[PDB]
């Protein structure tokens, strides 16, 4: 049960790293886009 | 000479008494206070607080008035000082 | 799904992207938001792996759903306006639109309003109050305001600017509220319509006697203003419409170096108009010099142009050519 | 000493020494030093000047123009007060508040107070009024209220007449190398009811002891005899008649229905007259009570 | 006769004015009313309300006083009523 | 409410003296009043004391500025002197 949990954690972290590289590519592509997305987020905390 | 008019204020005093502040503050409506002057004793006449004469109240034709029984003298003035 | 605030989720995204990407996002954020998430990452707590994954997945969804347009939102306006309505009207409309994003405090209204009004308003102010007001403003605006004060007060304000020690927050808030109350007057925006380059346009129209009398009166009132009005009056474009004989006469009076420097800033139509009239050798050597000499500062070009303008005026007073707005129709 | 009197010779000689007012001034100075430390984040030292009890016009003529004149109300005392902030002190306070360290020379050429300086003066005045009320609370509790501010002495008119006697108290404020002054000015008619309280402070235990002392005083004055004189009648005569007066003459007199009894001339009671026991007697109808 | 030790009341009038009730009630704090007499005229010294003397004011060691200039003549008295 | 005229007068001060000095009065003789120099003069209506005020000079005319309306305690304090 320990090995299954550790491999599940490893798969999760690997996927997080891969799509975090995706975010890095998106941010260097359209930093204005990621900026206005986080602008939406800042506007919608208040709802 | 020129002082022959100089309107003055003659006042007659009915009596005097020795009373403390206790009774005076405790005097009420209708309460009676006696004086040192005996009935029939001629009243005193003053001017600006100084003795001028001694007078008695008399009845003259329905009009009561004061009659000077005696004019003051320095002797009696010092006696009453 | 723990109560992860959207601000802290944005902090998570900024931490994950990287330093340069974070700076790029910061460059597109307003000051209040900058302080807000700066505090948020100042008091940042640890983020679990699963919550991190959920946050970055929902951010991926948001980015995928929203990403569109935002190509040149600011530069596009400038380019379109310059292409359509010319540089001056482009700048006028750009100022009008960039002014629509109002202030929040009157201190910034002091930045957007005429320097003379600011000097009149804050001349009676306390010297330290003047210093505090001037610090917040744009540097050019502060210089314009200071250029109107007398020497003593200007020196005192400069010295106080040099040795500023830091204003208390409550006093600053009170000053800001006073400025907001006083500047509450609806709109300042003194319309710039009319002025120079329009008076010269008008003078270009009426009779020679009337316009010469007007320019003489202006010169009596102000020599520099008259010179500016005259310079704008001709404008270095209609020399293409002064016909060929004028060019033939003029090259007998213009030096080669001044012409070579002036033609660098001239438009290709004017250069061809000047070249096509003279001899083949002269035109060829002039073209080779133009293509060979390196770039020259604009001011020297304008100086040579003004010299040849003086030549043109002295020759037109003699009547050796005709400078006419009406185009010469050829049949 | 035989000189002809002329109008505008206000030789108002009212010399007193208000010890309690000096103590109150010291307490207020300490409270104001605490308040200024709180506000300016610097520690000032204030020297309490001697209380100058001088006519109002003389006080006003020495005030620099323009200056901050703050009118205050000392409830429940009738009248209006004054709190003066000299331009030097306001200059120092504003300079310290808005980032200046005050090392620059104080340059007072003479100008009105703008709105920001008005806010600063308002803050200082609120602190000063709180301190003044706290100082006065130890002796007599009052509520102090801000009314308005003026820049010219003519806009205040703190008393009815320019020759009215007023109480002025100068305080000297020092911060580092910068010196400032401010004054507290109260009309003498304001503290005239409290004159006996302000003159002598020699009491620390007085909340109920005052009541006991007053009770003792009233119960002990009730054992003193008076001079009751009853004026029977009022006859006006001329001085020639007095000189020519002789015994036996009768003087006409309007009939006195009510006899007024006075003490040293002060009317006390009105009564009917009569006789009892053989002595003249008066039955009191109404005591003279306003 | 020399019955003459009597004390009498002496007053000095700065001035006199005639003015109606509206002017009285309209008077407020600090209101200044003009006197009929010009400055420097001799004041009136009255005894029990009777004019006997005229004279201007003087101060004698912080004490109010008057300098008598005309005392006895009734030849102008009928005018003053 | 009424439109009756009233003679307003301002009195410099009082003096309680016997007629010794009165007969000794002559041009230049010094007289002392009860009131010290500086306190407000008394403004009277038909000889009735209503107010106290200071003396001012306007247009070379004597004038009194009404300072305060008197209180009954002050009235009897002045009477008993």
């Amino acid at each position: 049960k320990d090995e299954q949990l550790q491999q599940r954690r490893a798969n999760q972290r690997l996927g997080a790293e891969v799509m975090s590289q995706r975010i890095r590519e998106m941010s260097d592509n359209d930093p204005r886009v990621v900026a206005l997305v986080i602008r939406q987020w800042m506007s919608n905390d208040h709802e | 000479d020129l002082i022959m008019d100089i309107p003055v204020k003659l006042t007659v005093e009915l009596g005097r008494t020795r009373m403390t502040i206790k009774e005076l503050l405790r005097l009420t409506q209708g309460s009676v206070v006696a004086l040192d002057g005996l009935a029939g004793e001629p009243l005193d006449i003053l001017i600006n607080g100084y003795l001028i004469a001694q007078g008695e109240v008399v009845v003259v034709a329905d009009k009561y008035g004061v009659r000077i029984t005696d004019i003051i003298t320095p002797s009696e003035r010092m006696r009453r000082l | 799904m723990s109560n992860l605030s959207g601000t802290d989720k944005s902090v998570i995204l900024l931490m994950t992207i990287g330093e340069d990407r974070a700076a790029e996002v910061f460059k597109h954020l307003s000051t209040r938001e900058v302080q807000a998430l700066s505090t948020a990452m100042a008091n940042v707590r640890q983020i679990s792996n699963k919550q991190l994954t959920d946050v970055l997945s929902e951010f991926e969804q948001e980015a995928e759903q929203f990403a569109a347009l935002n190509i040149n939102a600011n530069e596009y306006l400038r380019s379109v306006l310059v292409k359509a309505l010319g540089e001056e009207r482009a700048s006028s409309l750009l100022e009008d639109i960039l002014e629509t994003r109002d202030t929040t405090s009157g201190i910034e209204t002091l930045n957007f309003m005429e320097p003379q009004s600011a000097a009149d308003l804050i001349r009676d102010e306390h010297p330290q109050i003047i210093a505090t007001i001037l610090v917040h403003l744009k540097r050019s605006q502060a210089a314009d305001i200071l250029a109107l004060f007398d020497e003593r007060l200007r020196h005192d304000v400069m010295l106080r600017i040099a040795t500023f020690g830091g204003v208390q927050p409550a006093a600053l808030a009170e000053l800001t509220e006073v400025l907001n109350g006083l500047l509450d007057g609806q709109n300042l925006k003194r319309s710039k319509m009319g002025g120079v380059r329009t008076a010269a346009e008008i003078i270009n129209l009426m009779k020679t006697q009337q316009e010469e009398a007007v320019i003489t009166a202006v010169r009596e009132f102000d020599g520099e203003l008259a010179q500016k009005i005259i310079d704008e009056m001709f404008l270095f474009e209609n020399l293409v419409d002064v016909d060929d004989r004028s060019i033939q006469r003029l090259l007998q009076e213009v030096d080669s170096e001044s012409l070579l420097i002036a033609l660098k800033g001239a438009e290709p139509p004017l250069r061809e108009k000047f070249l096509r009239n003279m001899s083949q050798r002269a035109a060829d050597i002039l073209r080779d010099d133009l293509a060979n000499r390196g770039p020259v500062r604009l001011s020297q070009v304008e100086n040579e142009q003004k010299a040849i303008l003086l030549i043109v005026r002295r020759l037109a007073e003699t009547g050796e050519m005709v400078i006419g707005s009406g185009e010469d129709t050829y049949v | 000493d035989i000189r002809p009197y002329d109008p505008n010779t206000q030789r108002r000689v009212v010399r007193e020494r208000l010890q309690a007012l000096e103590i109150i001034n010291e307490r207020f100075a300490r409270q104001f030093r605490m308040g200024l430390f709180n506000l300016l984040r610097r520690s000032p030292d204030i020297t309490v000047g001697a209380i100058r009890i001088q006519p109002y016009h003389e006080f006003a003529r020495n005030l620099p123009v323009p200056t901050n004149l703050n009118l205050i109300h000392l409830k429940p005392l009738r009248g209006t007060g004054l709190v003066v902030f000299s331009p030097s002190l306001v200059f120092i306070a504003v300079d310290n508040l808005f980032g200046g360290d005050g090392r620059f020379p104080t340059k007072v050429e003479g100008r009105e107070f703008t709105h920001t300086e008005q806010r600063v003066i308002n803050r200082m005045l609120k602190l000063a009024l709180e301190g003044y009320s706290d100082a006065w609370k130890a002796i007599n509790p009052l509520e102090v209220e801000y009314v308005r501010s003026e820049m010219q002495v003519k806009f205040t008119n703190i008393t009815t007449s320019p020759n009215d006697i007023v109480v002025n108290t100068p305080f000297h404020v020092e911060i580092g190398n910068l010196t400032g002054e401010f004054n507290i000015c109260l009309p003498f008619s304001m503290i005239e009811p409290l004159r006996e309280l302000l003159v002598n402070p020699p009491l620390e235990n007085s909340r109920h002891e005052d009541q006991n002392w007053r009770d003792n005083l009233v119960r002990q004055v009730q054992h003193s005899e008076l001079e009751l004189v009853a004026n029977f009648a009022d006859i006006p005569l001329r001085l020639s008649q007095i000189l020519k007066l002789k015994p036996g003459d009768v003087l006409p007199i309007e009939k006195p229905d009510r006899i007024i009894a006075h003490v040293d001339g002060v009317p006390v009671l009105t009564s009917q007259y009569g006789t009892v026991n053989g002595q003249y007697a008066l039955r009191v109808e109404h005591l003279i009570n306003p």
